[PDB]
């Protein structure tokens, strides 16, 4: 009984790949394309609801998630390993900053800590990398809006736009065209749901696309009134009613 | 039982060397190339960060260097994600040494002890090493301005002028070439840019693909400045040495 | 509170001739006022020619008797059933009893 | 134990410190040195609890002695001094505390200026101009107060420690049988022999 | 924990993890230590397809363990400094409880019984490295010279040398040393073991390091020109 | 073959060949006679020596005044077997003041061999043990296998030859088993029966060993002088 | 390849370990089966005994997890019984440390996470299982959630799971784009219990006696399992039509 | 391949072939059967007399569990006899912690949970016996067969190692034929018939017959092992019916 | 690879068999017991000869009574040693007495087969453990890497032993002078040896019951070398 699998399953091959990581990658590729854009006031992630039965109710299914509420993730490659970094990370958030600061952690520190988690599972002994790639999108106060990509080996780097999964390659050079640093977040909307078409074969709708912001803070979404500091999450995932009012003015 | 996938990591060849450290070192020569440049009056530290997309974004991006505390900088060639990991270890033991006798760590202390970490996953636990090398600038009263790097086997050694990571023996022999002893860091500025920009793999050295930091004296008196250069502040030292 | 110790009683003795040796005790039993019994053996053969009695309280006494002659038995095992000298007896029963150096055998020992 | 005095004139530190062992009604020895070099230009006195006066004196000695050899270089005195200081600080929370009060007295060649450390077993630390531990305070404090001044030399500072002894042989109801004094300069530490 | 018998037997009996342990000390530069009436110098090859060294703060070849004892090596540099550690605390852990610093026998068997245990336990691979351990034992004026190699085994020698090439210069030295006339002084001394390391090294510049110890804690490394003066010397008496 | 490297594994046809590899060392092992009566119970062992400068490997151990065992194979796993059995006499008499049932002896040893036959990393005992003892319920014979499996018998040997004393006791059977009430007729018996597996060799006095337990008799060990009676 | 004998990547990206798995969960040949009413869920299942010395009551492959929780499973039932031991401690757990009973969903989850863990730390095997859990959830209602050896879970509007599962899918899902709507629009559990039945003999083209199946029906307040009797009077009707 | 070198791997198909391997274990073993009756349950046993010397009555394989559980097995003895030690360890602890000793299908559950445990890890090997065990609790008389998967049912009756389809064949019968139920005293009797008749398959060296019982009426809903007068009556009921 | 404590299928264990291969290649030790006293002597093979031969100790005192030398991977040895000193002082401070020679050799072979995956590895080293106690008189025990030890009135173990070990057979009677063993140590040493037998490169010991445990000077030897020599000449 007991682990007995203390050495790493990730090494340093001859011409000095690390095949573990390299196959991790070949997962994500595989994945349902995924994307990112950052505008003046506001992020978007978004990706494709891509459901296995009609029987499946895939709302039930959330690709795209709360981490803090300024902050959201979404993800391409493998789902299961996705889900258990956003409990992992969400709870990560607490421990290591909120219950210390009194306060949400930034962007970019939050991000730390889930590469952090990543990395781990790359060295530590007895565990397989993470199958996924990340995209986080955030804001916090003195960094304003941000959008980073996190990789199966644990390293982040911060995008105005990307993509991530399947068809990256074409959507990262569709979003190179039409990127610049005056969009407005209803224009980056837009932007990512025709980026979107690109990749998606059958339904595109709001009942088979996800799609969330970090945007205006929401006091509607807080539950409660009577702290003047506190206004509410700027995460918003948009309806399946707010995409499609979208989609015909496309 | 488990013994059947255990690759054995901390193992010599036939030859004597270890395996996984040699495995190592060749996934760092394919890494960005770091440069530090140690002059008089202060270090330069200079690296090309790995080939950009016109997305990425460049003025809250961090890859190459890094800030250990107020007198010491790392520039890093390989695994950024293993690199963070060490980087943390670094800062938090520069804390202890500086909470235990109320005086700024010593550089080679600090360098050592990192050293050591390395070393260690090279002879027990069986785990994979480090894909790192870091390149150490720093300052301290006793020995001034140093350089060090260090690699995946946990060895350390001093540099007057260093690179690491892609096409160093090229870079190695363009600095021998041109360093001197008696050189100020403006001048070993110019050497570290004009050195990236001969050995790159890219057509031009641009900003956008930099990363650039120098530790002076360049303050008032006596007190050390860590400057991580904004992107426009590498524009402007690019044109200003010509090479734009 | 609880008080893990008691007494019960009597006492023993012993003396040494030139080719043989005695070792005495009284019977008799005792906690408080009362008699608990009034034939309770505490002197005993232990082997190779030892006796012993550890008087004082009687829960200890047993206990310690037990764990000698239960020594007695492994160094038979351990050193090819050699005769254990009385020097090395007393020596044995040092070690037994500073092991509870701070949680005494309450008792008197003589071999 | 008992008795530790410390003074920093211009140019040196000089550490004073009885030399009496007691055990209920007899002095045991006359000649103690309550005293430990933890490198060529710092010195440490200490009083407290028997046995764990030198355990800790000897512990700290051990370690900045491997320090040196291990850098090839003397820690300044007042790295020392904050080395002990989170010894001690330690120390008043473990299971059993060491109850040792100690002195430090160290020349800082960098800055060629003569330091003294006060430092009680709680690892309440203070640089000072002069230092006492135990009952002494209660005299020699006001008395240095007086006669003290900053720029005094090496023998100065003797006369006005000879003042002090002075001042515990008269009012302290105790016998600690003299004073071994040191004195830590830019040359290292000497003991003084006829005091 | 992390447990595997890294170290163990092969049909042959031989260990093969102690065996290419040596191989990299083999690999290492060479290091020769050379005692005297009154001495013991350790001298040192340092490899030349690096320049742009800095010289002031890269670890020196030679290490004080004590004031009185000094340890080199060649294999791995990041082994030694590990086995370097342990013997420097050892040392002070020494004074401390016995009063009196390590004998260089004592020493000695210290980094070989460390460098041993690394053989068999589980989950670790032997030192890289083979140690030339000198200095004199405490108020005595005997000179002492200790080797140490990956196996744990020690022994005490009149002039021994370790690392790549060192059978060209063991081969100098066993001609060269006369047992029952040891270089009776200093100067002969470090002499004798310049001449053994430029049979194998190249020309004498940055490339010998000479540290010299006397009796009482009197250990002195010496800088190029004083080097620099024995190499060109003994260039001029070899044109002969 | 691709089925021996560990004890945690099974061939295609369901066998543990580590513990097969044990069982050879039995079999590689002097020969040890055991046999009984209603009243006592005989162990006879055959030991073996390095060269002609040597020893006469012990092959007897005593576990208790009523029990004891001789061993074929690996000493040192004996000695670490005798030892568990020493304690487990022992405590039997400390805390019950009960004298340990051959029986349960039996069953102590089954399963503390099992457990080096389903686990990683350990390996199974490479020895054999024959225990007499007399208990509560008579005299008893046990054979132990470091498969684990213990059995109760009227006689038995093991090591190498150990087949022809074997026969020889089943025919005997009828003979040996009544002969209650005298020691030395117990003990000649099984001296005949060893002497069924001996070749190119015969039994001397320093090369015999024999030890009896029964209804008034400790377990005692017979070498040198004290078997010469008896050749 | 030892890519192929623990759960780290091939190089094309996937888990063969994981894969296999879902291969083993088809060993038993049973298909399942579970829709949604109004008030209800409803799960079917085939039972074959085999071998005629066995006690057929004791061959289920249909679990009471708690008092609102039901699982059928599709795999051997070594693994079954495994995972309906963990999920009846993980609902008990979570109704002492947080006061209310364990949805369907969060312990679908919880034991999704739990077979994630399986496929990325390489002392575990994955279980050779598929989980389906049902309940009439107090917040969402009636609610079919399923688990997989890969760690993955969803909802359903209804589902099915076996050998012949995609006959089954099929006809379930021509229902459901007939009918227009999320369920079985039927106010009695025992009409619910009788179209998943005949639904079920559509689908596999045959016939089922009193024997050849097993039944779980969830309520508000409880999860039940029926009677071969129940199950008769059940049949009888769909006959009696 | 290779697939079959290491304890909880699935191969290609979806199996774990060093169970199927142990498996093995248990066919090579000898016969061992129980018989659920009206009130109870036996369980019998074959022996092989490998030699003269064995201790007739002396070596005795049926196991008793608290003190209303029987457990017979096939295979390596020392497996079934350490599942059996973790058995009384799990009866030792549901009776201190719920007083009432612990009910037959409970009793199966650990021993199945225990059994599976060993085919989740490649550093223990699968248990290699199969083991029929049961015995009478508030609810009546249980049987249960537990395989070295952890698989296990209740049965009606069930039979495992060398003779196991003869038994088998031989249980059938007796399932068709009483519908209504068998006695206790009646079921002995057929335990040893059956086998006598599963004796067959073995042949080479004769055996031992051991039988067990735990009933309601006849033991007070005990475990006891049948000896003397009732064991040679059935011994005879089953010379009888061979010849 | 395969486990450390694996069963060949000839019921040995590979890493043990292969440890005493490790032996085989050891420098030569032999030991005679009298009934005057046992010695002790072995080969120290410097591997050359600016390696100071009095730094060879491959013969070691365990307790007064007690002796010891060693042939194989000695640096495995040092921790026998080690243990073989504290079981020794620990008995005597247990019992106020000596420690059977038995006893103590018995204690050392336990240490034998803790390994596994305890160390990882048996010892490569055999040793010839010497000494007197009151109950059996003079005692050689020859204690191996198998936890096994075995009782000889002479043994060799090392590089050459089957040739020392004939010799030794026939050399060997019950009334052998410490003298006549010393010599005959001596001399099979000087006959297996690779070079010429001198007091610098093979060392001599002994252990009495009157005067313990005693390592030979070079100068001692040296004569005992003398008087061989001029006895093989003289016949």
């Amino acid at each position: 009984m007991t682990d007995r699998y203390s050495f790493s399953l990730t090494t340093f091959s001859p011409s000095g790949k690390l095949g573990q990581i390299d196959y991790a990658l070949t997962a994500v590729k595989q994945g349902v394309t995924s994307l990112g854009i950052k505008a003046t006031n506001g992020v978007v992630i978004a990706t494709e609801k891509k459901s296995s039965s009609p029987l499946a109710m895939s709302e039930t299914l959330s690709k795209v998630s709360l981490l803090t509420p300024d902050i959201g993730a979404v993800y391409s490659g493998m789902g299961p390993d996705y889900r258990v970094l956003v409990d992992k990370s969400r709870k990560v958030a607490h421990t290591s900053y909120k219950r210390i600061y009194g306060e949400y952690p930034p962007t970019k520190l939050l991000v730390s800590e889930v590469a952090k988690i990543m990395q781990e599972a790359t060295q530590s002994g007895g565990v397989r990398p993470f199958g996924v790639s990340l995209l986080i999108a955030g804001h916090d106060e003195f960094n304003g809006f941000s959008l980073y990509q996190v990789d199966p080996s644990g390293s982040y780097f911060p995008w105005k736009a990307t993509a991530i999964g399947k068809g990256s390659v074409a959507a990262k050079t569709f979003l190179e065209k039409r990127w610049n640093d005056e969009l407005e977040l209803e224009d980056a909307i837009h932007i990512a749901l025709l980026t979107l078409k690109e990749s998606v074969e059958g339904e595109f709708n709001g009942d088979t696309i996800e799609l969330a912001i970090i945007g205006d803070e929401n006091p509607d979404l807080l539950g409660y009134t009577g702290i003047p500091t506190d206004k509410g999450p700027r995460f918003r995932k948009l309806t399946s009613q707010e995409i499609n009012d979208r989609l015909e003015a496309l | 039982g488990s013994r059947r996938y255990d690759s054995r990591t901390t193992i010599f060849s036939p030859e004597g060397r270890l395996y996984q450290v040699e495995y190592a070192l060749e996934s760092i020569s394919h890494a960005g190339t770091a440069i530090g440049i140690m002059a008089s009056d202060g270090i330069v530290l200079a690296a090309e960060r790995k080939v950009t997309s016109t997305l990425l974004e460049q003025d809250t991006s961090t890859e190459k260097l890094y800030k250990l505390n107020d007198k010491i900088a790392v520039a890093v060639a390989g695994l950024t994600a293993d690199a963070e990991i060490l980087i943390n270890t670094a800062r938090i033991h520069a804390q202890n040494y500086l909470k235990t006798y109320n005086e700024d760590i010593p550089v080679e202390i600090l360098v050592r002890r990192l050293s050591d970490i390395k070393q260690g996953y090279t002879q027990h636990g069986g785990l994979r090493p480090f894909g790192v090398s870091f390149i150490y600038a720093g300052y301290d009263d006793r020995y001034g301005y140093q350089l060090y790097t260090s690699n995946p086997s946990g060895n350390y050694t001093g540099w007057k002028a260093i690179s690491v990571g892609a096409n160093t023996s090229a870079a190695q022999t363009l600095l021998q070439m041109d360093y001197k002893d008696d050189m100020k860091v403006d001048d070993a500025i110019e050497l570290a840019l004009k050195t990236l920009s001969k050995t790159t793999d890219s057509s031009a050295l641009t900003y956008d693909r930099l990363e650039f930091a120098t530790i002076r004296k360049g303050a008032n008196d006596g007190e050390v400045y860590q400057k991580i250069f904004k992107p426009q502040e590498i524009k402007d030292i690019l044109v200003k040495t010509g090479i734009t | 509170q609880f008080n893990p110790y008691g007494d019960n009683g009597g006492t023993i003795l012993g003396i040494a001739g030139e080719d043989f040796a005695v070792l005495a005790g009284d019977t008799r039993n005792i906690t408080d006022y009362s008699i608990n019994s009034r034939y309770e053996p505490k002197v005993f053969d232990c082997g190779d020619n030892i006796v012993m009695s550890a008087n004082g309280f009687a829960a200890d006494g047993d206990a310690l008797v037990k764990r000698f002659k239960n020594s007695v038995k492994w160094y038979h095992f351990d050193h090819n059933d050699k005769k254990l000298s009385i020097n090395s007896a007393a020596r044995n029963i040092q070690h037994l009893l500073y092991g509870k150096r701070f949680f005494p055998y309450y008792v008197h020992t003589i071999i | 134990m008992d008795i530790i005095l410390g003074i920093r004139v211009q140019d040196s530190v000089i550490l004073a410190s009885s030399k009496a062992v007691t055990r209920g009604i007899s002095v045991l020895k006359d000649s103690d040195d309550k005293t430990r070099q933890l490198s060529p230009h710092t010195l440490m006195s200490f009083a407290g609890e028997a046995g764990d006066t030198v355990q800790f004196a000897e512990y700290i000695q051990a370690n900045i002695q491997l320090y040196s050899i291990r850098e090839d270089y003397e820690l300044s005195p007042q790295a020392v001094s904050s080395f002990v200081r989170q010894e001690l600080a330690k120390s008043i929370r473990s299971r059993r505390p060491y109850q040792v009060n100690v002195l430090i007295g160290g020349y800082d060649k960098k800055k060629n200026k003569p330091e003294l450390y006060q430092i009680d077993y709680l690892g309440t630390k203070v640089e000072l101009p002069y230092g006492a531990h135990g009952y002494s305070g209660f005299y020699t404090f006001s008395l240095l107060d007086h006669h003290y001044r900053p720029d005094m030399t090496t023998e100065e500072g003797l006369d006005l420690l000879k003042l002090c002894v002075q001042e515990l042989e008269k009012r302290m109801p105790m016998d600690f049988k003299g004073v071994i004094v040191k004195i830590v300069d830019k040359d290292g530490i000497r003991q003084v022999d006829d005091f | 924990g992390y447990d595997r018998a890294l170290s163990i037997f092969s049909p042959d009996g031989h260990i093969f993890q102690v065996e290419y342990a040596l191989e990299a000390v083999k690999r290492g530069t060479c290091a020769v230590g050379v005692k005297g009436k009154n001495c013991v110098v350790l001298g040192c090859e340092r490899r030349s397809t690096l320049k742009l060294q800095d010289t002031r703060i890269t670890p020196s070849k030679v290490s004080k363990i004590d004031s009185h004892v000094v340890l080199s090596f060649s294999g791995l540099n990041a082994d030694s400094r590990i086995l370097i550690e342990k013997a420097r605390v050892e040392a002070q852990s020494h004074r401390l409880t016995l009063e009196d610093p390590v004998t260089v026998e004592y020493l000695t068997r210290y980094v070989a019984g460390v460098q041993q245990r690394y053989t068999q336990s589980g989950g670790v691979r032997p030192f890289g490295v083979s140690t030339l351990i000198a200095g004199f034992d405490p108020r005595d004026d005997e000179p002492k010279l200790y080797q140490t190699e990956p196996s744990g085994i020690y022994s005490s020698w009149s002039a021994q040398t370790i690392g790549r090439n060192s059978k060209t210069v063991r081969e100098f030295l066993e001609k060269n040393y006369d047992r029952k006339e040891p270089p009776a002084t200093v100067e002969e001394c470090v002499k004798l073991t310049v001449r053994s390391l430029l049979e194998v090294v190249q020309t004498g510049a940055k490339n010998i390091e000479i540290t010299v110890v006397k009796p009482d804690s009197d250990i002195v490394a010496l800088s190029s020109e004083e080097i620099n003066q024995y190499v060109t010397q003994i260039e001029q008496e070899k044109q002969e | 073959n691709n089925y021996d490297g560990d004890t945690v594994t099974f061939s295609p046809t369901g066998r543990l060949f580590q513990v097969e590899y044990a069982l050879e060392a039995i079999k590689q092992g002097s020969v040890t006679v055991g046999l009984r009566s209603n009243t006592h119970a005989v162990l006879v062992a055959l030991k073996r020596n390095a060269d002609e400068l040597s020893s006469y490997q012990k092959k007897i151990i005593k576990c208790d005044e009523h029990m004891g065992l001789s061993l074929a194979g690996l000493a040192p796993d004996a000695r670490v077997l005798s030892n568990y059995l020493r304690q487990q006499c022992n405590y039997s008499s400390l805390v019950f003041n009960r004298k340990l049932a051959v029986e349960r002896a039996g069953h102590l040893l089954c399963d503390k061999a099992q457990k080096n036959t389903q686990s990683y990393g350990g390996r199974p005992y490479g020895v054999g043990l024959l225990i007499i003892g007399y208990d509560k319920s008579g005299a008893h014979l046990l054979e132990f296998q470091p498969s684990g499996n213990v059995t109760e018998l009227y006689g038995t040997a093991i090591g190498a030859r150990s087949q022809g004393a074997k026969t020889y006791l089943e025919r005997t059977l009828d003979t040996f088993i009544k002969i209650d009430g005298n020691p030395d007729e117990l003990i000649k018996a099984g001296v005949e029966a060893i002497s069924q597996s001996l070749r190119d060799e015969s039994l001397t006095v320093d090369n015999l060993s024999i030890a009896i337990v029964g209804k008034d008799t400790p377990f005692t060990i017979y070498d040198g002088e004290a078997v010469a009676k008896y050749i | 390849g030892y890519d192929r004998h623990i759960t780290i990547f091939s190089p094309e990206g996937r888990l063969y370990q994981v894969e296999y798995a879902f291969k083993a969960t088809n060993q038993t040949n049973i298909n399942s089966l579970a829709v949604r009413g109004k008030d209800c869920t409803v799960v079917i299942s085939q039972k074959k005994v085999p071998d005629k010395l066995l006690d057929p009551t004791t061959v289920s492959y249909i679990f009471c997890i708690s008092r609102t929780i039901g699982m059928v499973v599709n795999g051997p039932i070594p693994d079954a019984r495994n995972a309906a031991l963990r999920a009846k401690a993980e609902a008990a757990e979570f109704r002492y440390k947080y006061g209310y009973d364990m949805p369907c969903d969060v312990l679908a989850k919880r034991m999704a996470n739990l077979s994630q863990i399986y496929t990325q730390r390489a002392y575990m095997r994955p279980l050779g299982v598929i989980l389906t859990f049902v309940s009439v959830d107090e917040e969402l209602g009636p609610s079919i959630y399923k688990t997989d050896p890969a760690g993955y879970y969803v909802g359903y509007k209804a589902t099915a799971t076996g050998p012949k599962q995609q006959e089954i899918t099929t006809n379930l899902e021509n229902h459901f784009k007939k009918s227009k709507i999320d369920h079985i629009n039927e106010e009695s559990w025992e009409k619910v219990v009788e179209f998943a039945i005949t639904h079920m003999i559509d689908a596999l083209g045959t016939e089922f006696s009193k024997n050849d199946l097993e039944v779980g029906v969830a309520t508000k307040d409880k999860f039940f399992t029926l009677s071969a009797e129940n199950i008769e009077e059940r049949l009888v009707a769909i006959a009696e039509q | 391949t290779g697939y079959d070198l290491s304890n909880s791997v699935f191969s290609p198909d979806g199996r774990n072939f060093q169970v199927e391997y142990a498996v093995k274990a248990v066919e090579n073993g000898t016969t061992s059967i129980g018989i659920k009756c009206n009130d109870g349950v036996v369980f019998a046993v074959e022996k092989l007399i490998t030699s003269k010397l064995l201790v007739p009555q002396k070596n005795v394989k049926i196991q008793v569990v608290d003190r209303h559980i029987g457990c017979v097995y096939s295979g390596l003895i020392p497996d079934g006899r350490h599942l059996v030690n973790r058995g009384r360890e799990e009866a030792a602890s549901f009776k201190k912690l719920y007083k009432t000793p612990i009910p037959i299908p409970a009793f199966a559950d650990r021993l199945g949970q225990y059994v599976q445990a060993h085919t989740l890890y490649n550093s223990v090997r699968p248990f290699g016996v199969s083991t029929i065990f049961g015995g009478v609790d508030k609810n009546g008389a249980h049987l249960y067969m537990l395989e070295p998967s952890g698989s296990y049912w209740g049965y009606k009756g069930a039979a495992t190692g060398k003779g196991r389809q003869s038994a088998k064949a031989e249980l059938e019968k007796l399932v068709d034929h009483h519908p209504e139920g068998l006695s206790a005293r009646e079921a002995v009797k057929q335990a040893a018939k059956i086998i006598y008749l599963a004796h067959e398959d073995n042949k080479e060296k004769d055996f031992e017959l051991e039988i067990s019982w735990c009933s309601l009426s006849e033991t007070n809903g005990l475990h006891k092992f049948v000896k003397g007068d009732l064991l040679q009556e059935a011994i005879d009921f089953a010379q009888k019916e061979i010849n | 690879d395969r486990g450390v404590s694996t069963f060949s299928p000839e019921g040995r264990l590979f890493q043990v068999e292969y440890s005493l291969e490790a032996i085989k290649l050891g420098s030569t030790a032999i030991g005679i017991a009298t009934k005057e006293g046992v010695v002790l002597g072995v080969e120290k093979r410097a591997t050359s000869p600016l390696l100071e031969s009095d730094s060879i100790e491959k013969i070691v005192e365990i307790d007064r009574h007690i002796g010891c030398a060693m042939s194989g991977l000695t640096a495995d040895a040092r921790s026998m040693i080690e243990h073989a000193r504290t079981a020794a002082v620990t008995h005597n401070l247990y019992y106020d007495e000596d420690i059977n020679v038995e006893s103590l050799t018995q204690s050392v072979c336990d240490l034998a087969l803790r390994f596994g995956e305890l160390m990882s590895r048996p010892f490569g080293v055999a040793l010839l453990i010497a000494g007197h106690d009151a109950d059996d008189g003079y005692q050689l025990f020859h204690a191996e890497p198998s936890g096994t030890f075995y009782r000889y009135n002479a043994k060799a173990i090392g590089s050459g032993s089957e040739g020392a070990q004939a010799e030794l057979l026939n050399e060997w009677h019950s009334s052998l002078t410490l003298k006549e063993a010393e010599l005959l140590v001596l001399k099979i040493l000087k006959q297996v040896m690779e070079e010429k037998l001198d007091e610098n490169n093979a060392q001599l010991s002994c252990i009495t019951k009157q005067d313990g445990f005693k390592i030979y000077d070079n100068e001692k030897t040296a004569e005992l070398i003398k008087e061989l020599k001029e006895k093989e000449a003289a016949e």
